């Protein structure tokens, strides 16, 4: 319902912590398809 | 002997910078000048040198004297008091950038010209320049849709143009107030992004996922073809499928992006950071439109000979006859019989085929009018009226220049990194630019516009100020103040 | 600057409370500053003469409270949801 | 031959002044046509091939 | 190292002469004469680029020869089509 | 196309650059001049 | 190619629904000028 505040102002992917978790910045920013968002579900994103 | 190949090498380096600088300076020169018109306006025709050409004008050309007419533009107050602290001045704006060098009066001009020229500048640039017919037709490019109109209905484009002689001085003579009506309008249906492309693969969020045919080749036993023997696929028409759901966004995706760059070592930024801060201020373009009427005043009439009723009618510039003020007072122009009627048998032929406005003349002075403060926020980033480092980015560009060359004359590049940033650069050109683009796009200014009333913040702030500050524009600053 | 008891102090707040209210889907996230460095330099002074008294009526160009002074920038547009009564002080301290 | 009258965008291109503004200004030539003309209504088929 | 530093300045010089013959040939014209094309009414035609990009191009890649190392925009979807069609008969694969 | 129509004009040597009522008259006639071109082609095989 | 790139569809037609400009995507024939002249239409693939 945020339609007034533009997806991209001050938020880009920077996953540090894994304290946190986030699975909808992710989704609604850059856009993922289905299969890129089932595949973060299944393993969340870790930084080798 | 190499001593004095070197003082020979820096002294024709020196001879061909100066040969370069006058053959620049000799090219801003144009002096091309139109003939005599049909009496512009109705009571001052636009004649040799700038002696009568003001003569209706004189009430904004004494307040222009700095331009003295001749390809110049002359802002308001905020103008002259940015002139006045030109001493510690925040933007580029005059003072020759820095003390390395800079000139005032002609170069003035040029370099605020080419501070708008951004797209293209190699060697030739020109001066004098207007921008505001791309303007129009880029904002009736999506109107003609939308429409969402008070009660006047228009489609027609052709006889639109047609009439340029009559068009040119209805811009001349009616644009002269920046402010409009209609209220409400798009005004964010353009969003000119970047045009650029990297990496590649298949199109995000979209409404297709990889089609069928990549379907069919996993279900079968054919498998994506190998990259070392490039097998292609025949039993895909063998099953005589019922046809598909296929999609032309591809065609949309795909663009036109075939533009060369304008700089050395490939990459286009120079351009670009100037465009993405230019955009940022069509918000207050649109707030500068909003509200607005016409209705004349005691100071502005000082020579009148058919324009009594012209101040009550709105904005007719000829006569207005029985239209323009149908609504409230005066709002648009629609209805041109004896406009035509007459230049059928006064002006016809002699100014048929030409262009609008000029080069040599104040005719620009329409768009700098309108422009007031769309071009105060192409200095800072987010567009303040504060302390910003904007001024130096012209010597960066030319040390940046200067460097580049010497390492390309001197060295070979080699331990310099040169992949590595163009590797990024390609990312970066569609990461930054489009976000930025994105940012904003409608102003939340709506109730303040008309609640406010702060709009005539170029002088004070009463009743008949408002009403004279709206009714002749942007009531330039007047001269003997140094 | 001090000893490292207020350090150890943080760290507990900070290893307990916010994962404990973090039952939602809130997570970290990263700033902008470097593109916002000229964007917290704004001072808006009111136009108010010298020696005068200003009027308390809702209805004047000189409150900033109201909307009778909303230049744009993206305080007076994120003040739609962070409606804050704030005066001049504030703005002083900021651009100190 | 074209000539597929004057309309807008919906017709063939229509979007001649993309990036034309950029270091051109206000190039002039002679004069050769006639009178002028106005705009009211809307317009409805035409023939200026 | 002098034979390198002599055709740097053989280039130099000749760019420089390309210049000033440009510029004295500009000058000799009336107005400076540029490409127009456009479809329309007496408006004003689009501008073009000035020509004079081979040398630059030549000088800039005689200069670095070994580096590059960049994917590079291909020009449509023709490489693959015309590949699928050299493979059916008599394959050649790129070859260079 | 002709002259005479219903706005009052009278024109002497304007007589194709005023669009509407030219046009609202040239345009019932130029109508049926309209081009087409149609011709088959076969790829057939390459000689020699 | 050069005589079987017209055909009884017309110059719009033969381009928009015989797959003419699927290589190549341009807009109309005001476009098809500027398309043939300046050349090199780009894609979306830039190689691995």
């Amino acid at each position: 319902y945020d339609e007034t505040i533009a997806t991209g102002t001050f938020f880009y992917p920077v996953p540090v912590n894994p304290l946190f978790a986030c699975p909808e910045h992710l989704a609604s920013l850059r856009g993922m398809t289905n299969a890129r968002r089932v595949l973060a579900k299944m393993v969340p994103p870790i930084p080798p | 002997v190499l001593d004095s190949l070197e003082t020979a090498a820096a002294e024709a380096e020196e001879a061909d910078a100066q040969s370069e600088e006058c053959t620049r300076t000799e090219i801003i020169r144009n002096e091309s000048i139109h003939p005599e018109v049909q009496i512009a306006k109705n009571d001052a025709p636009l004649q040799y040198d700038t002696n009568f050409q003001v003569d209706f004008i004189t009430l904004v050309y004494l307040g222009r004297a700095r331009g003295n007419n001749s390809p110049g533009i002359v802002f308001g107050p905020w103008y002259r008091t940015l002139q006045e602290r030109l001493v510690l001045d925040r933007p580029v704006a005059a003072r020759g950038v820095d003390c390395k060098d800079g000139r005032i009066s002609r170069t003035f001009m040029n370099t605020t010209v080419t501070c708008l020229q951004s797209a293209g500048r190699m060697y030739v640039g020109d001066r004098a320049y207007s921008a505001f017919e791309c303007a129009v037709l880029c904002l009736y490019l999506m109107y003609r849709t939308s429409n969402s109109v008070h009660e006047p209905q228009v489609s027609s484009f052709g006889n639109l143009i047609e009439h340029l002689p009559e068009y040119t001085e209805t811009f001349v003579n009616y644009m002269t107030t920046h402010e409009n009506k209609n209220s409400y309008q798009f005004c964010y249906d353009r969003l000119p992004r970047d045009q650029f492309h990297a990496r590649g693969g298949r199109y995000d969020q979209g409404a297709l996922t990889s089609h069928s045919v990549m379907d069919a080749l996993i279900r079968l036993q054919v498998l994506p073809p190998a990259p070392g023997q490039f097998n292609p696929g025949v039993n895909d028409i063998i099953d005589r499928n019922h046809t598909a759901y296929v999609d032309k966004i591809q065609q949309a995706a795909a663009a036109y992006l075939e533009r060369a760059q304008n700089v050395f070592l490939m990459e286009d930024q120079t351009l670009l950071r100037l465009t993405i801060d230019t955009i940022t201020a069509l918000l207050l373009l649109r707030r500068l439109l909003w509200n607005g009427n016409v209705y004349g005043d005691k100071l502005k009439n000082n020579f009148q000979l058919g324009l009594i009723v012209s101040e009550a009618t709105g904005t007719p510039t000829n006569n207005v006859i029985l239209r323009g003020a149908t609504g409230f007072d005066g709002k648009f122009k629609s209805g041109n019989n004896n406009f035509q009627f007459l230049c059928e048998r006064y002006i016809a032929p002699l100014y048929t085929l030409n262009r609008t406005t000029e080069l040599t003349e104040m005719f620009p002075g329409l768009v700098a009018l309108c422009l007031d403060a769309h071009t105060q926020l192409s200095r800072g980033s987010l567009g303040r009226t504060v302390i910003d480092i904007s001024s130096g980015q012209y010597q960066d560009r030319l040390i940046s220049l200067i460097a580049l060359e010497l390492e390309h004359r001197r060295q070979n590049v080699t331990s310099l990194p040169i992949a590595a940033v163009v590797s990024i650069h390609d990312s970066v050109m569609l990461q930054y630019e489009r976000g930025l683009g994105m940012l904003m796009h409608q102003p939340r200014v709506r109730a303040a516009l008309e609640e406010s009333r702060r709009l005539a913040q170029f002088n004070v702030n009463s009743d008949y100020d408002l009403l004279y500050f709206v009714c002749l524009g942007v009531i330039p600053q007047f001269a003997s103040t140094p | 600057h001090h000893d490292r008891e207020w350090g150890i102090l943080s760290k507990i707040y900070y290893y307990i409370v916010i994962p404990a209210f973090s039952r939602g889907s809130c997570c970290t996230m990263g700033v902008r500053y470097d593109r916002l460095y000229p964007a917290l330099q704004a001072v808006i002074v009111p136009e108010i003469p010298a020696d005068e008294e200003a009027p308390t009526t809702p209805e004047d160009p000189r409150h900033p409270l109201h909307a009778h002074q909303l230049v744009p920038n993206s305080l007076n547009v994120y003040f739609h949801n962070a409606h804050l009564t704030v005066d001049g002080d504030a703005l002083l301290t900021l651009q100190e």
